[PDB]
């Protein structure tokens, strides 16, 4: 019953067609769903895994192992905050309070209206600019909640 | 096009090699890369033996940036020795913490790591290229994906590559979440659209890699000093820093520093060269404590005479170098690395799943002030059997840095006990 929309099929299909073996497009497959639906709905796998030539079982193993695919929470926009070393040091937990302050909620959370989820996330990569976030695929150092409040005034 | 926003890390050379161009922060086009001889080194390895690549590489003493220091050349060697088709791959998984030193290259310069790339694929007769780039890069992937592109249109990406008979595609994978998949064979199993499952070594992926056929896997920075050795001539590229360990080497320096960012530098340099005379001191000026080698290694204050070289008494690593100060809680900071271990096992070895999971567990409750005298024994015993029986450097290394902790700053940890 479950079928993707036409402009999201041949984006996925474009994926698919991409590397030698199809099997290879399952990352960047799942990517786009996410992106889409702002989810991975369970629904969409075994779809996926039509157009993959693999069995289901295998692209549901492959969604669990990779934290960036989250199953269970639609959100048009992921704040993902590092919590490793460097920011922690330099203090993630004061871009938390303040997107509390802001957002009324905690990492793992979403707001009521979807819009926002809190993702506590790994070394970003960005560790000279911490405390680090993302907000989908921008990143940023956070200074102070003045400056994140206008940042998170250009999400809409 | 439009990319993603991205933070302006701070990048300062005294080479100006790698970080010619990748020093201004913002993305160089393939006009700009010609401009300064661009692709000319590619043209000069085309018209060269891939054999005599190889020993250039070779002679260059070139070692992998990735943070394993292994001889790039001999890697090289390796993988023609065995029928082919062959494959290279470039690493682009960079997830260590406090490391950030490929990123820059590849936002900024890209034409540097792919000029690399077609040398390097050239050189062991690979036809088919791949970037592996995690998944939390994602203005680094769409860079990539318009860099390739350009090059195509140029004319240095297809078949029959400048009249040379050589063919090559670049393909770029996403990572999604997972540290694991910058160990090279996990990295292979995820290319292949798999989990991000290690394999036992040997066979080494240049015996046995994607598909099981011969794969050099290569970091981004590796890759990026080909283009120099090509263009100046090995001898050329020797005479940079000690003749023994030559090369510029990328610095990426974070945590209570003045000046955080990337620095090329030479690799005499030392560690506390690195802090004081490059990255402009501690901030408020005070007493540094520890240095933390990104997840590996913790150095002290007594350690900061080393060189930043692949040499036994030296820093090795990744050349990661996070700064930890005199009121930094160094058990605290045990934790963070605990915690990052427990989030990375891939769970196949049975001590490192159960290991990285219990020391993390066990760390914050001593932590917390809640650990019983058991836990405390346990946290000890955990921390010394993360390794047994693990078939990759995960397993192996996630008890190391604590390790050294508690060897380094028994008095501090004494007051937890308490
Ligand atoms: N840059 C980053 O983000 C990260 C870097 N690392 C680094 O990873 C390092 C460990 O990496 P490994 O791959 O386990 O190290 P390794 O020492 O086992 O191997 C290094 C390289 O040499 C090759 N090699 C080694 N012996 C060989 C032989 N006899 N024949 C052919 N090829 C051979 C391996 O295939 C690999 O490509 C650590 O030192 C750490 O610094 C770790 C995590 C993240
Ligand atoms: C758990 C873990 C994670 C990583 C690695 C190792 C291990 C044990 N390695 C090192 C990798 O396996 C391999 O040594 C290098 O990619 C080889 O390239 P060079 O010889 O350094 O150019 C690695 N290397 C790299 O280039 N980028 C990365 O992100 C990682 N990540
Ligand atoms: S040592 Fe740990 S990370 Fe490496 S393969 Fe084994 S379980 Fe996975
Ligand atoms: S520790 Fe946060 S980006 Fe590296
Ligand atoms: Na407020
Ligand atoms: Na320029
Ligand atoms: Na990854
Ligand atoms: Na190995």
């Amino acid at each position: 019953e479950f079928e993707f929309p036409e402009e999201l099929k041949t984006k996925l299909q474009e994926h698919i067609n991409y590397f030698p073996k199809k099997r290879q497009a399952i990352l960047l497959c799942l990517h786009e769903i996410q992106n889409y639906y702002g989810y991975i709905p369970p629904e969409s796998l075994k779809p996926l895994a039509d157009m993959l030539e693999l069995p289901l079982n295998h692209v549901e193993g492959v969604v669990a192992f990779y934290d960036m695919f989250d199953r269970e929470d639609k959100a048009k926009y992921r704040i993902r905050v590092c919590v490793s070393i460097v920011c922690h040091l330099m203090g993630t937990n004061k871009l938390l309070k303040a997107l509390e302050n802001i957002l009324g909620i905690k990492p793992g959370e979403v707001t009521p209206d979807g819009k926002f989820k809190i993702v506590p996330v790994q070394c970003l990569g960005a560790c000279s600019e911490a405390p680090v976030f993302m907000v989908n695929d921008d990143e940023y150092k956070f200074e102070s909640e003045v400056q994140l409040n206008e940042i998170l005034s250009r999400y809409t | 096009r439009s990319y993603p926003a991205i933070p302006r890390i701070y990048a300062e050379t005294t080479l100006n090699m790698l970080l010619k161009r990748a020093k201004k922060p913002r993305v160089h086009s393939i006009d700009e890369y010609l401009k300064d001889g661009g692709y000319q080194a590619l043209e000069k390895a085309l018209n060269m033996s891939p054999e005599e690549i190889i020993d250039w590489v070779d002679k260059s003493t070139l070692r992998g940036r990735g943070g394993a220091g292994f001889p790039t050349g001999k890697k090289w060697k390796f993988a023609v020795q065995n029928p082919g088709p062959r494959y290279f791959i470039c690493n682009a998984d960079e997830s260590e913490p406090g490391t950030f030193k490929d990123r820059i290259i590849i936002e900024r310069d890209p034409h540097l790591l792919i000029e690399g790339i077609i040398i390097s694929s050239y050189a062991i007769g690979a036809n088919e290229a791949y970037i592996y780039i995690r998944g939390e890069y994602p203005a680094g992937y769409y860079i990539l994906r318009d860099a390739i592109e350009e090059a195509k249109k140029k004319g240095f990406l297809g078949k029959n590559i400048l009249g040379s008979g050589f063919d090559l595609e670049i393909y770029v994978a996403r990572g999604a979440g997972a540290y694991i998949c910058g160990e090279e064979t996990a990295l292979i199993e995820s290319l292949e659209g798999k989990r991000g499952h290690p394999r036992l070594k040997p066979p080494y992926p240049v015996q046995k890699g994607l598909w099981g056929k011969p794969t050099v896997v290569n970091n981004v920075e590796t890759i990026a000093n080909v283009r120099f050795i090509i263009s100046m001539g090995w001898e050329e590229y020797r005479y940079i820093g000690p003749s023994d360990y030559a090369g510029p080497k990328l610095f990426p320096v974070s945590g209570k520093v003045k000046k955080p960012g990337v620095y090329e530098l030479p690799m005499n340099t030392t560690l506390r060269e690195v802090i004081f005379k490059y990255a402009g001191g501690t901030l408020g000026n005070k007493k540094v404590k520890a240095v933390f080698s990104g997840a590996l290694d913790c150095f002290s204050s007594e350690e900061l005479d080393i060189p930043m070289d692949y040499s036994p008494l030296g820093f090795g690593g990744t050349g990661t170098v996070i700064v930890l100060t005199e009121e930094d809680d160094i058990v605290e900071a045990a934790l963070k690395i605990a915690e990052f271990y427990e989030h990375e096992t891939c769970g196949q070895c049975t001590p490192c799943r159960v290991g990285c999971y219990e020391q993390a567990n066990l760390l914050e409750k001593i932590y917390k002030g809640e650990a019983t005298e058991q836990d405390w024994e346990g946290f000890d015993f955990v921390n010394r059997n993360i390794q047994p029986t693990s078939i990759c450097g995960l397993g192996a290394v996630a008890g190391r840095l604590i390790r050294q902790t508690l060897e380094k700053f028994p008095e501090e940890w004494e007051k937890y006990r308490k």
